[PDB]
């Protein structure tokens, strides 16, 4: 940690290593792997590297690097605590700029010198690793990045419109599958684990109704508007903005956490929800885990008939499944299935007779 | 309710009341799914099509609107569920969604203190 | 000063002369710099603006832009809002397309279908 300082001052004597071009997202992500959980050397070595790295990328003049500038401007005395405490309104700013990327003041600061020799294809790729720098400061974020974007979506500030979210939720959706595993593995939890059992058990109340209000854009209005419907929007969008290999740990975490929480039916309908309209991305290079999200649905069905009066919309699930079997898996998991679904209540026979043949 | 509410927010004594009976008895009618129809109408207005009056013309409308609803409750139905635990499980469901009270205080910002005293104003 | 804004739309109009005039002259612009026994010449005065702002609103709008008199915080909310070089065959889109995903009446689209129809005709 102390001689950094030496080679601090000599990358400040190095300015011209800096005169090229400005692609630290893989520099920080392969030396960030397994850091961020363990970076308290590196995090009190970044607490003076901040302005080092700023400087570094100073060596221009377009004046095109805000947020840099921002937490300069934020950060005037003891910048170890405090640029980070009002960071959601400020992620509001950072979205902000990402939504107006897209629709925005296209002509901005942003495009220039020379829109072709930047590595500019598109804004975005500038966004990538602004972004990444900026939640690369302190060590709280990673596991605070997904609960800030949470909260700043349904603490909505009053910055935040409620009539164009879709191109929030494109945002999020690139930031995260941007940013590396130990930021956007929080969502796994932040879906799961807060709101999938708030009571949501049997009780929950009289908004049991399932299909008009658990899926997405039921909140056109300003009533209708669900956190569990926006929970899943947010899913959604890092669902299809990450289906590269952040889909790939996904089998396996629904066979590690999903497995006792499943209580009631409409968490069941929650949970495929969840799941289901991203099967495809796998069936198109990872099939072999197809099987296993199957069995895991599977699964959840023994659940959901152990502690299970009546089932009043099980034929939704029954054709779901169905369709799931005979247009992605066809005869494939044949074998493990026949073990599993002769366990299931009469009616759920009474449908699958076929299935099982 | 939206319809009225925009149109003519006085001269209503009690006509609405008789086309909320026609509209609910000419249809399914389950009385609490109706209060949460009702709340979430006098509250999806307020807050994105009025600006300036137009914000006060629509709390005075709701705030003669739950009396309408009262009277409505006290004078329609007696002998099975007399509008007590409907409107609780009504409540319920209103509290269930969080973002309409956020809204509301974007829109208000004091919906929480305005909102307690308006429901235990209602509570009268 | 509404009536004989009302007597200049209904005269010629092409001058326009008498109706600057009058916008001009009617105008609650100076602020009673002499004694003038109102006492109120801030709160009366913008009041007073005001209601001569939203009378003859669309009468001043058949001739060009007024002077815009008022001065205040926020116009009228609701008005005509008909795109002119437009015709009438928009309810499918700007009204029905979105309410068809839109389960609500959207009071702007309220005010919308209740200018159209006295515009227009029940029949068609």
């Amino acid at each position: 940690l102390p001689v950094s300082k030496s080679l601090e001052t000599l990358l400040d004597h190095l300015g011209g290593l800096y005169k090229f071009h400005d692609r630290p997202v893989t520099y920080l992500y392969n030396t960030l792997h397994y850091y961020e959980m363990c970076l308290r050397n590196r995090d009190h070595l970044k607490r003076k590297l901040v302005h080092a790295i700023i400087g570094s990328l100073k060596d221009n003049r377009p004046q095109g690097w805000c947020l840099s500038d921002t937490y300069l401007k934020h950060a005037m005395n003891a910048r170890e605590d405090n640029p980070w405490v009002p960071e959601d309104s400020y992620y509001c700013k950072l979205i902000g700029r990402l939504v107006d990327t897209m629709a925005g003041k296209s002509p901005g600061p942003f495009p220039n010198c020379d829109w072709r020799f930047n590595e500019f294809p598109n804004p975005a790729a500038h966004a990538l690793h602004v972004t990444c720098v900026e939640l690369m400061a302190l060590a709280v974020p990673g596991k605070d990045v997904g609960n800030a974007l949470l909260n700043v979506v349904l603490k909505s500030q009053p910055l935040v419109p409620r009539e164009n979210i879709t191109a929030w939720m494109n945002a999020i959706g690139l930031i995260i599958t941007a940013l590396p595993e130990p930021y956007w593995i929080v969502l796994h939890d932040r879906i799961v684990n807060v709101i999938s059992s708030s009571s949501l058990t049997s009780e929950t109340e009289w908004v049991g109704y399932p299909f008009r209000l658990f899926d997405f854009t039921a909140c056109h209005q300003s009533y209708s508007e669900m956190s569990c419907s926006y929970t899943l929007a947010l899913a959604h969008a890092v669902w299809h903005h990450s289906s590269i290999g952040q889909l790939s740990l996904i089998p396996k975490f629904l066979t590690e956490a999903l497995l006792p929480v499943v209580k009631t039916e409409f968490q069941l309908l929650y949970v495929y929800h969840l799941v289901g309209p991203f099967l495809q991305r796998f069936q198109q290079e990872r099939t072999r885990c197809m099987i296993e999200i199957g069995v895991a649905f599977y699964d959840m069905l023994l659940n959901v008939d152990q502690c299970s009066t009546h089932l009043n919309y099980m034929d939704p699930i029954c054709d779901f499944l169905y369709h799931m079997k005979y247009m992605f898996t066809g005869d494939s998991v044949k074998e493990q299935v026949e073990k599993i679904i002769c366990n299931l209540k009469p009616a759920l026979k009474l449908r699958l007779r076929f299935i099982t043949h | 309710i939206l319809l009225e509410g925009t149109m003519n927010l006085t001269g209503e004594m009690q006509p609405l009341v008789e086309q909320l009976m026609m509209v609910k008895r000419m249809q399914h009618i389950p009385t609490p799914l109706f209060v949460l129809e009702i709340w979430k109408a006098c509250f999806v207005g307020l807050i994105e099509s009025p600006e300036g009056t137009q914000e006060l013309k629509w709390t005075a409308f709701t705030y003669l609107k739950i009396p309408q609803v009262l009277v409505k409750l006290k004078k329609y139905f007696h002998g099975e569920k007399d509008f007590t635990e409907d409107v609780n499980c009504a409540f319920e469901f209103l509290l269930k969604l969080t973002p309409l009270l956020d809204k509301a205080d974007q829109r208000c910002n004091c919906d929480c203190t305005n909102f307690l005293l308006q429901e235990c104003n209602k509570q009268g | 000063a509404v009536a004989w804004l009302v007597a200049h739309v209904r005269m010629l109009g092409l001058d326009e002369r008498e109706k600057s005039l009058q916008m001009i002259r009617q105008l609650a612009g100076p602020l009673y710099s002499e004694n003038t026994l109102q006492f109120y010449n801030e709160r009366v005065v913008i009041m007073n603006s005001i209601l001569e702002h939203m009378c003859a609103d669309v009468l001043q709008q058949t001739a060009t832009q007024i002077k815009f008199p008022s001065t205040g915080v926020d116009t009228m909310p609701y008005w005509n809002l008909l795109p002119p070089k437009r015709p009438i065959k928009e309810v499918l889109t700007d009204i029905f397309a979105k309410v068809l995903e839109k389960g609500w009446v959207d009071s702007r689209s309220i005010h919308i279908l209740d200018t159209l129809l006295h515009m227009g005709g029940v029949y068609w």
